[PDB]
């Protein structure tokens, strides 16, 4: 417990889990009325 | 397509309107009677059988 | 991060308490605790209401690099299960009351 | 200025080249701060910095006499213009250049001066030690009246470094030499090789070199010098960028070394009308070339780990420049033909590679047949 | 019990300051070097031999430009290797040399000009 204790304020990668792997740019790469508009209806 | 550069090996991870992101993968050819060391989706480290 | 420690740790504070609120709480009958320059680790097992009468305290939650500062005149409610380090740098005096479930 | 000098002559082949400046033994001018120092006393560890060098020291340049010696060993003909003292060290420097079959008729003796010796006074301004020059050495004291105009008339390439810009006397003498060389049709080769003082600030250096930069027809700079002259922090940030989620192309995934080829629009602040060829050297690894009509890069290589105990990069920058000068004088289509230019620049790459395999710049400068042999061994036959 | 293998001392700019301001009786030779500079390996061996030749008749020190870059530039160091020969007479001016000079040329400067 904390009270039993025996710094002074006055003074990339994407996780893939299922086991952990890191996905990043080292293993993923890219290969290259009024007018209706998308939005809320209420 | 004829007018396009050849693809690299891997799995299609992201599909967008005019591009695709690939996760790099390497295939290994195995003949009948060969033994695979590991379940599906098992993590294999570099140099592992 | 962007979120203040008081919001993250559910530390209710009522800086500049009016005398009306003090009498509604019955602070004049609360017990007294005081200290000098020291360092107090504590894990709260029940909620505690603290009215600071003199001095100031800087509260560093477990593993934190930031602190919460409470000054004389503030009424603080430390939540149950909070683990923190309390730092004092000068004479400090408070009146406290521990609150069980319901109660106040 | 007024007239000619000498008797006109059929001028034997290969065409002469003139190197202008100070003749020194060794003396690396380009000095910056490296963050990986070895033991201060055990110099047997220091060779590990020869095979993992600071980037500014990948292919260091040197004094102009290095280029002249290296040019002659590669099959050319060269003359050195400069001054030495009448003392014993002055004779040793001249005898070194005569042994290497460098013409020394352009070398003037100053019998009242000590070679490679500068008198300076030590002061204690603002609680810090500084020195100021009282008497310049003979190496930096050639006068315009002491120029050998027969050399400047015959020479087809006039070569000098930015070290002459640190001397008030040499700077005035330099621009008279350039005037004479241009009047006789010579090309001006500015091999920057910035000394220690000229690395202090971009703006002061750009003002200091602007006049000599504008007089040059051929310029060689290192990648570090070019980035310093344009913007050092922008290119460092560019090298350190890593995409957050995925690479933009498959090659970006391999995390390879950065060989960024500067666009001619980035180079535009440094381009002028009379400039025929700009070469930016990333050691011997890359030779970026820029002409008014085209630009591109020659891929090279290096192998100092093939000989870990004799490798020494000092002087390899001079061998590359000498190799460029050897091919420019004998293959003038280099300026207008891109494919020819790339093939000839591979010869300069090979000369730089061999030069890094020996301790000492002059001791290790390669011959023409050795350079041609290495070029054919390294490159596939279609690239020769 | 074991003699040290190297005689030439490496000094800070501050330490070199007090050595020059203070009173000196022997010639002071200051070497500017860097561990990445190939010619400095050759110069380091020549100065160790010069220290053996001049046991107490000269003082040989060295300064690393990786540590004292600003100090080197103010001292008019234009490249490496660079040597400063400072006389014990405060009126005489110091001699700055550039390049891998021969050992005999160092001796002549120390004997005749220092």
């Amino acid at each position: 417990r904390k009270r039993n204790n025996p710094m002074n304020p006055f003074y990339h990668g994407t996780i893939r889990m299922f086991s952990l792997l890191i996905l990043s740019s080292s293993n993923c790469f890219r290969i290259g009325t009024i007018k209706n508009s998308s939005g809320p209806l209420g | 397509a004829k007018k396009e550069p050849y693809l690299k090996s891997g799995q299609v991870l992201i599909v967008q309107r005019d591009s695709v992101v690939i996760r790099s993968a390497k295939p290994y050819l195995a003949t009948p009677g060969a033994k695979v060391h590991g379940h599906y989706r098992e993590i294999l480290y570099e140099g592992d059988t | 991060m962007q979120t203040p420690l008081e919001e993250l740790y559910n530390v209710k504070v009522e800086r500049k308490v009016s005398q009306r609120r003090l009498e509604e709480l019955g602070v004049s009958r609360w017990s007294v605790w005081k200290t000098g320059k020291c360092k107090l680790p504590w894990d709260w097992q029940v909620d505690q209401l603290v009215y600071i009468e003199e001095g100031e305290v800087r509260v560093v939650p477990e593993g934190s690099k930031r602190f919460m500062q409470f000054l004389a005149g503030d009424l603080v409610r430390y939540p149950k299960w909070l683990e923190a380090d309390l730092f004092f740098n000068a004479p400090y005096s408070e009146r406290y009351c521990f609150k069980a479930y319901a109660d106040d | 200025v007024d007239y000619d000098d000498g008797i006109d002559f059929p001028y034997d082949d290969p065409p002469l080249v003139c190197c202008f400046g100070a003749v020194q033994k060794e003396f690396v001018p380009v000095v910056r701060v490296h963050d990986n120092p070895m033991h201060p006393d055990i110099y047997s560890q220091w060779k590990m910095l020869q095979w993992d060098p600071p980037e500014f020291g990948r292919a260091p340049g040197g004094p102009p006499s290095n280029v002249a010696i290296s040019h002659v060993r590669l099959g050319g003909r060269a003359a050195f213009m400069g001054k030495v003292g009448g003392d014993d060290y002055g004779e040793e420097l001249v005898l070194m250049m005569n042994k290497e079959r460098v013409q020394t008729r352009g070398v003037k003796f100053d019998e009242g001066a000590s070679t490679a010796c500068t008198r300076v006074k030590i002061k204690f301004e603002d609680g810090k030690m500084k020195a100021e020059t009282v008497k310049e050495p003979p190496e930096d004291s050639l006068l315009a009246s002491e120029l050998n105009l027969a050399v400047l008339k015959e020479a087809r390439i006039f070569h000098f470094n930015s070290e002459v810009l640190t001397s008030p006397t040499m700077e005035s003498t330099l621009f008279k030499a350039i005037q004479w060389s241009k009047k006789f049709g010579g090309l001006i080769f500015f091999d920057l090789n910035l000394p220690l003082p000229l690395w202090r600030s971009r703006n002061e250096t750009r003002k200091l070199i602007k006049k000599s930069w504008d007089e040059a027809n051929i310029i060689e700079v290192s990648q570090q010098e070019l980035e310093f002259l344009l913007d050092e922090e922008y290119y460092e940030r560019r090298r350190n960028y890593t995409p957050q989620y995925f690479a933009e192309d498959f090659e970006q995934t391999k995390n390879r070394r950065d060989y960024y080829h500067y666009t001619p629009e980035e180079i535009k602040p440094l381009w002028h009308d009379d400039l025929k060829l700009l070469v930016v050297t990333d050691g011997t690894l890359r030779l970026h070339y820029y002409t008014p009509k085209f630009d591109g890069v020659v891929v090279g290589t290096e192998d100092v780990l093939i000989t870990p105990f004799t490798c020494d990069r000092t002087g390899s920058g001079d061998a590359v420049v000498a190799g460029i000068m050897r091919k420019l004088t004998t293959c003038p289509e280099m300026f207008e033909d891109q494919d020819v230019l790339e093939r000839q620049l591979r010869f300069a790459v090979a000369a730089g590679i061999i030069s890094q395999w020996t301790i000492g710049a002059v001791r290790g400068f390669p011959t023409e047949s050795a350079t041609q042999n290495l070029k054919e061994q390294v490159y596939v036959p279609s690239m020769w | 019990f074991v003699r040290e293998d190297y005689l030439v001392r490496k000094l800070s700019a501050q330490e070199l300051q007090d050595l020059v301001k203070g009173e000196r009786k022997v010639p002071l030779i200051v070497d500017f070097y860097a561990t990445w500079c190939g010619p400095c390996i050759l110069m380091a061996q020549e100065l160790e031999m010069l220290a053996v030749e001049y046991e107490s008749n000269a003082m040989i020190v060295k300064v690393d430009t990786d540590d004292e870059y600003e100090f080197a530039r103010d001292m008019q160091v234009r490249g490496l290797p660079t040597l400063f020969f400072i006389s014990p007479d405060p009126s005489k001016d110091a001699i700055r040399t550039e390049g891998l000079i021969p050992l005999q040329m160092m001796r002549d400067i120390i004997d005749n000009d220092m």
